């Protein structure tokens, strides 16, 4: 948690869902038209990973940002 | 002196005036607007689960 630098920061957003034995977290990312979209669903794991059955995800966030994707980096603890 | 840019971009954004919005009516035939939404017809309760 010690990050480092950033400038003239553009848009900010902050606790829509506040948080996001084992659960399953899928997320889909996707930048459509300058809207970024995060779609996600918790699925609970006893102990087989990835639990069969249909789960759809539901929509999570959708960000007027306007910013160009090309590629991403995953932030590991 | 205060002087308003008004730049307006390429990419979607939301700065807009408050849209005012008035008091609902149920069980009548009406026109409506809803978040962008238009039409006409006659509101009632629903019994969906959304």
């Amino acid at each position: 948690g010690v990050y480092s630098s950033a400038n003239n920061c553009t848009f900010e957003y902050v606790s829509q869902p506040f948080l996001m034995f084992k659960n399953l977290r899928e997320f889909v990312f996707k930048n459509i038209d300058g809207y970024f979209k995060i779609y996600s669903k918790h699925t609970p794991i006893i102990g087989r990973d990835f639990p069969q059955g249909f789960s759809a995800l539901e929509p999570l966030v959708d960000l007027p940002i306007g910013i160009n994707i090309t590629r991403f980096q995953t932030l590991l603890a | 002196v205060v002087v308003l840019s008004f730049e307006l971009l390429h990419a979607p954004a939301t700065v807009c005036g408050p849209k005012k919005s008035t008091n609902l009516v149920k069980n009548k035939c009406v026109n409506f607007n809803f978040n962008g939404l238009t039409g006409t017809g006659v509101l009632t309760k629903s019994n969906k689960k959304f």
